[PDB]
RNA sequence: UUAAACCGGCGUGUGGC
DNA sequence: TATCCGCTCACAATGCCACACGCGCTGCTCGGCC
C-alpha cells in the first residue's frame, strides 16, 4: 500500500506478493515496476493508494515525489503532483508529503495526489506557517555530542580519539582530509553507529558518493535512518539530482526545527560529478575547474549552520587528496577554509595498520568553548600541551596505548593525571 | 605535429586499457588506413610512429610474395640483393618520402579508431579476464533471449552470452531472471559477445558437486568423470580414497536429497552417480546403471564392449536416444553392442561353440579324428595363421601327412590371396570395346581406363585437356581418338 | 536470427503567350 | 391575407508559364502531467 512498507521488503517478497494478488508474473520487470504494478491492481480493485514521496520541482511546474529506495531517483515509482498544491502552500523541494493517491488512466504516467495529509511529519499549516532557510540567523555549534561507543571495543578506538582531539556539535561543518589507504569507509560507519547508538535522540541521513555496490548494501543495511547513495550506475546529473535531493529534504527538515546530521564522501567526486555537468565558461582555471562550477560545491559544504531557534544542520564530509592531480588539490584548498571543522587522516600511520590515524597536529574545532566546558577544556588542553612534544608516530602509540587500557574519557584523565 | 600526437597520447583516459605501445599500434593501422585513401594503390603502410623517441616514419613493406599486382608491396622469394635486403621474408623497406600528413578526414578517422579501440581494448581486458579466471559457478541476470543465444549481466558492465547448446531444450528464459552457470571457453580476439557461459556441459555438474558435497574440495571423494546430454542425463562415475565413505549415500545425501537439489537447481535433469573402477570392463558394467548384464566382451584394440544387457529389461537398459548407452559410451569413450535377444545371448559362449559352418573342411584327410578346438580359440583366423610349436603338440593327429596338407592349404591361400590382390587392383576392367578401338593396345587402354572411364559412350564425352598427362600419346593423336571415337558414338548414329 | 543498400501551402506584385 | 416590389446577401469572373517578394518586435496572458 504504501511505498516503504513494500520497498523495505526484498525483489523476491515483492514478486511472491504481486503473484498473490493474482497478475501477470512480475519477476520479469525491476523491482520499482512491480511494485508500480501492484499499486496499480491495489487501485484497480476499487480503493485508493496512501503514498508518501520527497518532493521535486523543475522548470514545468509540477512536482515529483521520489521515494527512499530509489535514492531519490527518476522512476514509475515517484508520484505526480499538480501545480496547484505548489500554488496553494508554496512547497519547496524538501517534503516528504504524504497523502492520498489514485492510479493513473491512458495519456499519464504516474499516481496523481489528490490532498496533503502529512508536510514533514507536521500539519500542512506549517506548510504555510514556517519560516524559510534564507532567513535565520547561522550561530556556531552549541550542543556536545559524545562520540564514543561506552562498551570498550577496538574500534570505539576511533571514537574516543576524536572525544579527546575534536569533538562533534550541533550545527558543525567538519570536513576530513585523507590520503587514499587510510579507513574512510569503516571511520563513516563507526561514528554513525556511534551517534545513532548513543544518542537516538538525533536523526541521521547519511551520504554515499562513488562507491562500490557492496559498499551501499552494507551502508545501507548497517546504519540508522535514510542511506541514501550514488554509485557510478548514474552519470553526474543524477548525482547532482539526489546531491539537490538530499540538500533541500535536509533544510526543509532544519526549516521543520529537526536536528539532520549528514555524512558526505567524498567531496572532491561530487565536484568532479558538477564540472561535468555546468558548462564551460571559455576560460580554464587551475587543476581543470571553471569559474561557477566551483559555486555548487561551495553552496553545498556551507550550507551547514546552527540554528539556535530550533533544529541544526552539522555535515561530517571527507575529501581526497594525494591523487597525483591537480584538481583535488585546489578543490581541498578552496573547501579548507571554509569549514568550521577540520579534521585530517594521516597514511603513513595507516599503512602501518596503526589505526586510527589522526592528525593530531592539524586536528583543530573553531570556537571550541561553546563545545566544551570549563575543567572539559582543561583536561584537553592539558592533555593537548603534554601531547605536544613533537610527535606523530610515538604520538599515535601513546594515544592509542592510553586509550587501550581505559574504558571511558573520565577514566584517561583521572588515571593519567 | 608529434608533439599533438604526444598530448593526445598522454591525454587518454583508458590508459590501463590503452598503454602507449597499443595507441602507436592503433596509429600505425590509423595512417595505414589513411595512406589506403591518400593513394588510389591500396597499400599497407607500417609508420612505426616512434612515440617515445620522435615521430612518424612512412615505412613499405616489401610484402614478399610472387604475385605483382601492387607492386610497391611485391617482392619474390629471393630479389634481395639490392640495398642488402638478402632475404627471402621478412626484409622490409622505406621508398616512401614526406607522406601526407593529417587532413581532417583522417583525423576523423583516427578519431574513430581509437574509441572502437579503447573499447576493444576495454574487451581484451575483459576477456583476458575471462581466460583466467576459468573457476565456479556464477549468477547473472538475462537482458534478452533470443531462439540460438540468450544475454546475461553481473553488474559493472559484465556482458556474456549463453548459447543454444549452452542452455537447456526446455527450460523457459525472460529477460529479468538470475540464472547460474559455469564460465566454459576463452575467445581473446572476438567481436561479438566477451564471456560464454554454459548450463549443460558435463564438467559443470561436476564443479556442482564441488560446491554442493562437502567431501568434494578436500580431495576425499575424487570425481573421476562424467558424461552430460543437455539438461536431460547427467552421468558421473567419482572414486573415493578412504575407505569409510558411501558415495551411493554422501553424494546423492538422505535418500535423494542433494542429488535431487543439484537436478532442481540444473533445471529438471536426472543424474546417475556411479562408483568409479579402475577396470574399464567393470566401469562399463556399473556405470549403465539401472541395469544387470551377465555377457562381456572387452576388446582392446577395437575399442569395442560387448555388453548385453538381459532380455526383459532391453526397453530400460538402453532408454530412450541410447542415453543409458550414449552417456555410457561418453563415459569411458568405447563402443558398445547388442543386438541379440533370445538366439544365445551369451555371446560369448555363443561365438566360442557355433562354427559348424565354417569349419567343415578343415582337418580333411578324414573327418574321423576329432572335433575343432576351442581352447586356442578359433575365432580370429588371422592371428590364427602363424602360431608356434609351442602349443601345435597338445592335439592328437599331426602327423607328417597332415603338416604336408597345411602347407598345401598354405599355398592355396598364398594363390587365392594372390588372385584377390590382383582382383582388386585392377580397377579398370579393359574390355573389348576398349582394345577394338584402333591405337589403343593394352597398355594404352589400361591407362585410358585408369582415367576413370570403362566404357565406350562417355569416352566420346571428354577433351584434350580430360586426356593430357597421357602416356604413349600427344595432343594431336588425342584430338584424332577422340574425334574417331566421337565419330563412331555420336557422328555415326548408330547403335 | 545474420549480412548489404536507401531514407510550393497561401497571398502579393510584375512580365509573357 | 394575397401579390408583386424592392432591400439585401451569395456567387462568379480563361488557361498556362517565367521571375521576384516577404509570412515582424515585445509586453502580457495562459497553460497547470518531466
Amino acid at each position: 500500500m504504501n511505498l516503504t512498507e513494500l520497498k523495505n521488503t526484498p525483489v523476491s517478497e515483492l514478486i511472491t506478493l504481486g503473484e498473490n494478488m493474482g497478475l501477470e508474473n512480475l519477476a520479469r520487470m525491476r523491482k520499482q515496476d512491480i511494485i508500480f504494478a501492484i499499486l496499480k491492481q491495489h487501485a484497480k480493485s476499487g480503493e485508493d493508494i496512501f503514498g508518501d514521496g520527497v518532493l521535486e520541482i523543475l522548470q514545468d511546474g509540477f512536482g515529483f515525489l521520489r521515494s527512499a529506495d530509489s535514492s531519490y531517483l527518476a522512476g514509475p515509482d515517484d508520484i505526480y503532483v499538480s501545480p496547484s498544491q505548489i500554488r496553494r502552500f508554496n512547497l519547496r523541494t524538501g517534503d516528504t508529503i504524504s497523502g492520498k493517491i489514485r492510479p493513473p488512466k491512458e495519456g499519464e504516467r504516474y499516481f496523481a495526489l489528490l490532498k496533503v495529509n502529512e508536510v514533514n511529519f507536521d500539519k500542512p499549516e506549517n506548510a504555510r506557517n514556517k519560516i524559510l532557510f534564507e532567513n535565520l540567523t547561522p550561530l556556531h555549534a552549541n550542543s556536545r555530542l559524545r562520540m564514543e561507543r561506552g562498551n570498550g571495543s577496538t574500534e570505539d578506538l576511533t571514537a574516543r580519539v576524536l572525544d579527546l582531539a575534536s569533538p562533534i556539535g550541533r550545527g558543525q561543518r567538519g570536513l576530513i582530509v585523507a590520503p587514499p589507504k587510510a579507513g574512510k569507509t569503516m571511520l563513516l560507519q563507526n561514528i554513525a553507529q556511534s551517534i545513532a547508538y548513543n544518542h537516538p535522540d538525533c536523526v541521521l541521513m547519511v551520504l554515499l558518493i562513488d562507491e562500490r555496490p557492496e559498499e551501499v548494501t552494507e551502508m545501507q543495511r548497517l546504519v540508522k535512518g535514510e542511506v541514501v547513495a550514488s554509485t557510478f550506475d548514474e552519470p553526474a546529473s543524477r548525482h547532482v539530482q539526489v546531491a539537490e535531493m538530499v540538500i533541500e529534504k535536509a533544510k526543509r527538515l532544519v526549516e521543520h526545527k529537526k536536528d539532520v546530521i549528514i555524512l558526505l564522501d567524498s567531496i572532491t567526486r561530487l565536484a568532479r560529478a558538477y564540472n561535468t555537468v555546468v558548462p564551460a565558461s571559455g576560460k580554464v582555471l587551475t587543476g581543470g575547474v571553471d569559474a561557477n562550477a566551483l559555486h555548487r560545491p561551495k553552496r553545498f559544504f556551507g550550507a551547514a549552520r546552527n540554528v539556535e531557534e530550533g533544529g541544526s544542520l552539522t555535515i561530517i564530509a571527507t575529501a581526497l587528496i594525494d591523487t597525483g592531480s591537480k584538481m583535488d588539490e585546489v578543490i581541498y584548498e578552496e573547501f579548507k577554509g571554509t569549514g568550521n571543522m577540520e579534521l585530517h587522516l594521516s597514511r603513513k600511520i595507516a599503512e602501518k595498520r596503526v589505526f586510527p590515524a589522526i592528525d593530531y597536529n592539524r586536528s583543530g574545532t573553531r570556537k571550541e568553548e561553546l563545545l566544551t566546558t570549563q575543567e572539559e577544556l582543561q583536561k584537553m588542553w592539558i592533555l593537548r600541551k603534554i601531547i605536544h612534544p613533537m610527535g606523530e608516530i610515538d604520538a599515535m602509540e601513546f594515544l592509542i596505548n592510553k586509550l587501550a587500557m581505559t574504558k571511558t574519557n573520565d577514566d584517561f584523565f583521572e588515571m593519567m593525571k | 605535429m608529434n608533439k599533438e600526437i604526444l598530448a593526445v597520447v598522454e591525454a587518454v583516459s583508458n590508459e590501463k586499457a590503452l598503454p602507449r605501445e597499443k595507441i602507436f599500434e592503433a596509429l600505425e593501422s590509423a595512417l595505414a588506413t589513411a595512406t589506403k585513401k591518400k593513394y588510389e594503390q591500396e597499400i599497407d603502410v607500417r609508420v612505426q610512429i616512434d612515440r617515445k623517441s620522435g615521430d612518424f616514419d612512412t615505412f613499405r613493406r616489401w610484402l614478399v610474395v610472387d604475385e605483382v599486382t601492387q607492386p610497391t608491396k611485391e617482392i619474390t622469394l629471393e630479389a634481395a640483393r639490392y640495398e642488402d635486403e638478402s632475404l627471402n621474408l621478412g626484409d622490409y623497406v622505406e621508398d616512401q618520402i614526406e607522406s601526407v600528413t593529417f587532413d581532417r578526414i583522417t583525423t576523423q578517422t583516427a578519431k574513430q579508431v581509437i574509441v572502437q579501440k579503447v573499447r576493444e581494448a576495454e574487451r581484451a581486458m575483459v576477456v583476458d579476464q575471462f581466460r583466467e579466471h576459468e573457476g565456479e559457478i556464477i549468477t547473472g541476470v538475462v537482458k534478452k533471449v533470443n531462439r540460438d543465444n540468450i544475454s546475461l549481466d553481473l553488474g559493472n558492465n559484465a556482458e556474456a552470452v549463453i548459447l543454444r547448446e549452452d542452455m537447456l531444450p526446455r527450460e523457459n528464459f525472460r529477460p529479468g531472471d538470475r540464472v547460474r552457470g559455469v564460465l566454459y571457453s576463452v575467445r581473446p580476439e572476438a567481436r561479438g559477445a566477451q564471456l560464454f557461459v554454459t548450463r549443460s556441459k558435463p564438467e559443470m555438474l561436476i564443479e556442482l558437486f564441488r560446491i554442493e558435497v562437502p567431501e568434494i574440495g578436500e580431495e576425499v571423494i575424487e570425481i573421476k568423470a562424467a558424461a552430460r546430454d543437455p539438461g536431460s542425463r547427467a552421468k558421473i562415475a567419482v572414486k573415493t580414497n578412504d575407505k569409510r565413505i558411501d558415495p551411493v549415500g554422501a553424494c546423492v545425501g538422505m535418500r535423494g536429497a542433494r542429488v535431487q537439489a543439484v537436478s532442481t537447481e540444473l533445471g529438471g535433469e536426472r543424474i546417475d552417480i556411479v562408483l568409479w573402477d579402475d577396470n574399464p570392463a567393470q566401469f562399463v558394467i556399473n556405470a549403465m546403471a539401472p541395469a544387470d548384464v551377465a555377457s562381456i566382451v572387452v576388446d582392446e584394440d577395437k575399442h569395442t564392449m560387448d555388453i548385453a544387457v538381459e532380455a526383459g529389461n532391453l526397453a530400460q537398459a538402453i532408454g530412450r536416444n541410447g542415453q543409458n548407452v550414449r552417456l555410457a559410451s561418453q563415459l569411458s569413450g568405447w563402443e558398445l553392442n547388442v543386438m541379440t535377444v533370445d538366439d544365445l545371448q551369451a555371446k560369448h559362449q555363443a561365438e566360442a561353440h557355433a562354427a559348424i559352418d565354417t569349419f567343415t573342411k578343415y582337418l580333411d584327410i578324414d573327418e574321423d579324428f576329432a572335433t575343432v578346438l576351442v581352447e586356442e580359440g578359433f575365432s580370429t583366423l588371422e592371428e590364427l595363421a602363424y602360431v608356434p610349436m609351442k602349443e601345435l603338440l597338445e592335439i592328437e593327429g599331426l602327423d607328417e601327412p597332415t603338416v604336408e596338407a597345411l602347407r598345401e592349404r598354405a599355398k592355396n591361400a598364398l594363390a587365392t590371396i594372390a588372385q584377390a590382390q590382383e582382383e582388386s587392383l585392377g580397377d579398370n576392367k579393359p574390355a573389348d570395346d576398349l582394345l577394338n578401338l584402333e591405337g589403343v593396345d593394352r597398355d594404352l587402354a589400361f591407362k585410358l581406363a585408369a582415367r576413370g572411364v570403362c566404357t565406350l559412350e562417355d569416352l566420346a564425352e571428354q577433351g584434350i585437356d580430360d586426356l593430357a598427362d597421357i602416356e604413349g600419346l600427344t595432343d594431336e593423336k588425342a584430338g584424332a581418338l577422340i574425334m574417331a571415337a566421337r565419330n563412331i558414338c555420336w557422328f555415326g548414329d548408330e547403335a
